[PDB]
């Protein structure tokens, strides 16, 4: 059923969110790393 | 259409039909299919319930002295650059042939103004400087000029 | 003509003995651009041009064609300029706006460095036995005019100034084009009037076109179509009207070359009773409403057999050539009498 | 004149290139039909009655009559289940799934009601398209 599918695509995307609670400057800088040299 | 008395007599009207695809043999989709195309025909009237030669060319000329300002007048027939003689002078520059002014053409004139086709203005005792007015639509004269093989747009002022 | 190899004359002479030659030759032009049939005909007829003559040494008769393109916007006249341009051997392009009567002419300078009065050649010099392109003539200034007529009736303009007396020689091929007054043709006018141009101006073009919009939904279904088609083929990845397959530019180039520079036709044949009672007729219904028009004609059926590679003329090059001038005179005239026209020599238009 | 034409064939390459497609489909020539027609333009259109504005509400309507007169050659829950179904790859959460059915239903009473282009024919009621709608 549609439901079933909208309510895992939901918990998927809150999973990721909480995931990505995580501070955003920590990639940003890991970004700026290869740019260094 | 809100009126009841108008509604009601197109049902009766249209009832009969309703009834046929049953007898022919509770389907409403079988019903509504088959009774369509009837309805819409039917919505094209809610509430509505072959001139001589020279009578058309008359028309014409009527019809372009009408709806088109004196002034651009020679602007459209004379070869190099409403009262009675405007129309003739018209009526003499659009027939290629040469026309005699025979009295059936006033009797024709006179005819088109009984049929309430053309309407006198002036008064009845002055015939020699009479007033006209043309009250013919204009899907009827284009469609008397196509079974002439004549384009009258061309020659209308206020289209160009 | 030495350059010219013997397989490019036989290819070009095979090409001439073909019945359905110019049937082709009218529809290898300007592929790109669909219908209007009249306009290439005309420009063709002009590039393929007439034999100049000079009888007695006393008056030399121009073998030049004229033509001026007057059209409704939308119709790709500069697609057609622009192909000319491109197909001619010899081709200058000049606009309307960027083109004064100095840079058309030649004028006397000063040296910077030797400082003797010096001649430098204008556009019209340059384009002397090629083609010359006007682009929105229309816009031209009336004293940049005046210039014009010398080179277009002698193809020869003499300089006097600075104490320089000079004549060159001036034969070239003009093609000016130019927009109604207002950006729309009114049938309702004569074309003199529709046109900001003196009476002269025009008198010496020797061919006239214009081109109008209607709107019709076979034609613009043929237009959609085929402008769709050659959007499809044009394309850098993936990089007729009378039924006979165009030719290849290289081989129309070389056709050209050679009817230019080997075909010299002699007019023998003409029944002047014929030209004669229609010259009369065509007197009669110009002063209702020249002799150049009569000389435009002849250098027109001697340009017609010169496509044909013939050197003499046959009876069907006049009659082709009165057919298209019949044409473009009463597309210029009225609409109240282009009808009675078309009925008096309806003879001829059959 | 073809100069227009021109440029509806320049702004569909425009459509294919924005979406890194490399080839033109139609519906890039659809979206710069509105776009070429549109010319007098207002500042912004006003909210339609929780408001929805005008150009979803054609669009809505545009869907929904392409969907029945396709059918013809409906059920009032089967096209909602349909609407659902082919705006699944829109909705994220629960509650845009309820504003979605808040919304299709009073469109669908709004249109059988206000505007007559539909017609109720006798909890699940036949829907059948005004047949004077283009
Ligand atoms: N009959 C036609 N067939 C194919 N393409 C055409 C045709 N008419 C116009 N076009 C296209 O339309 C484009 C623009 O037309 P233009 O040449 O600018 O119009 P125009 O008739 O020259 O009037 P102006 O000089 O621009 S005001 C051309 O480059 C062609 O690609
Ligand atoms: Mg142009």
């Amino acid at each position: 059923s549609q439901d079933l599918l909208e309510r895992i695509r939901a918990k998927e995307a809150q999973k990721q969110l909480a995931q990505m609670t995580r501070c955003p400057e920590q990639e940003q800088r890991l970004q700026r790393l290869e740019r260094l040299p | 259409c809100r009126d009841l008395k108008e509604l009601r007599h197109l049902a009766v009207l249209n009832f009969p039909k309703y009834c046929e695809p049953v007898v022919k043999g509770r389907d409403t989709r079988k019903l509504w299919r088959n009774i369509e195309p009837h309805l819409k025909k039917a919505m094209q009237t809610v509430y509505l319930r072959e001139l001589p030669y020279y009578s058309k060319f008359i028309l014409i000329a009527a019809y372009l002295a009408s709806y088109n300002p004196a002034r651009t007048d020679k602007r459209f027939f004379l070869k190099h650059h409403f009262p009675l003689d405007r129309l003739l002078a018209i009526l003499y520059s659009i027939v290629d042939s040469r026309v005699a002014p025979t009295a059936n053409i006033f009797s024709q004139i006179t005819s088109l103004v009984t049929l309430q086709l053309l309407t006198l203005v002036g008064h009845d005792d002055q015939l020699d400087g009479p007033k006209y007015k043309c009250t013919v639509s204009l899907d009827f004269i284009r469609a008397i000029a196509r079974t002439v093989n004549f384009d009258i747009i061309k020659y209308l002022y206020d289209f160009l | 003509v030495g350059e010219l190899t013997d397989e490019d004359v036989k290819m070009i002479t095979s090409l001439s003995k073909d019945q359905q030659i110019g049937e082709k030759i009218f529809a290898s032009i300007a592929p790109s651009i669909y219908g209007h049939e009249d306009i290439k005909r005309g420009l063709a007829l002009a590039l393929f041009g007439g034999e100049p003559k000079n009888p007695g040494g006393k008056h030399k008769v121009r073998g030049d064609i004229n033509v001026l393109l007057c059209g409704d916007p939308g119709t790709a006249k500069s697609q057609f300029l622009k192909y000319i341009e491109k197909v001619s051997s010899r081709a200058i392009f000049t606009t309307g706006q960027g083109a004064s009567a100095v840079g058309l002419t030649a004028y006397v300078q000063r040296h910077p460095v030797s400082r003797e009065w010096t001649l430098e050649a204008g556009a019209l010099v340059l384009a002397d036995r090629g083609v010359c392109l006007i682009d929105e003539f229309d816009k031209m200034n009336d004293q940049d005019r005046t210039s014009i007529h010398e080179a277009m009736e002698q193809q020869s303009i003499s300089i006097s100034k600075a104490g320089i007396v000079t004549s060159l020689q001036a034969r070239c091929t003009v093609i000016a084009a130019a927009n109604p007054i207002g950006g729309r043709y009114d049938p309702s006018l004569t074309f003199s009037e529709n046109v900001d141009l003196t009476e002269p101006i025009i008198s010496r073009f020797d061919i006239l076109c214009v081109v109008r919009d209607t709107v019709d939904p076979v034609q613009d279904e043929m237009l959609a179509r085929f402008v769709v088609g050659s959007h499809v083929r044009h394309h850098p990845s993936n990089k007729n009207t009378y039924g006979v397959e165009p030719l290849p530019q290289e081989v129309l180039k070389k056709y050209i070359i050679y009817a230019k520079e080997r075909v010299h036709p002699k007019l023998n044949q003409m029944d002047q009773d014929k030209v004669a009672k229609m010259y009369s007729d065509l007197r009669k219904e110009s002063m209702a409403t020249t002799v150049r028009h009569i000389e435009s004609m002849i250098r027109m059926a001697e340009a017609h057999a010169r496509i044909h590679l013939r050197d003499y003329v046959i009876e069907d090059d006049v009659n082709m050539a009165i057919r298209v001038m019949l044409e473009s005179f009463i597309d210029t005239q009225k609409f109240s009498v282009m009808r009675s026209m078309r009925k008096t020599f309806a003879r001829y238009l059959s | 004149t073809v100069r227009q034409l021109e440029s509806m064939i320049r702004l569909s390459e425009a459509m294919a290139r924005m979406h890194c497609c490399d080839e033109v489909q139609p519906k890039h020539v659809k979206e710069a039909f509105r776009l070429l027609n549109k010319s007098i333009i207002r500042v912004e259109t006003p909210d339609v009655n929780l408001r929805l504005g005008f150009s979803e509400y054609c669009r809505i309507s545009n869907l929904i009559v392409l969907h029945l007169r396709k059918v013809e050659e409906l059920k009032r829950s089967e096209l909602v289940n349909w609407y659902l179904k082919e705006i699944e790859s829109e909705i994220d959460s629960e509650e845009e799934l309820i504003n979605k059915k808040r919304i299709i239903e009073k469109v669908i009473h709004r249109l059988t009601h206000y505007d007559h282009v539909l017609i109720e024919l006798t909890e699940d009621p036949y829907l059948v398209v005004n047949p004077n709608y283009l």
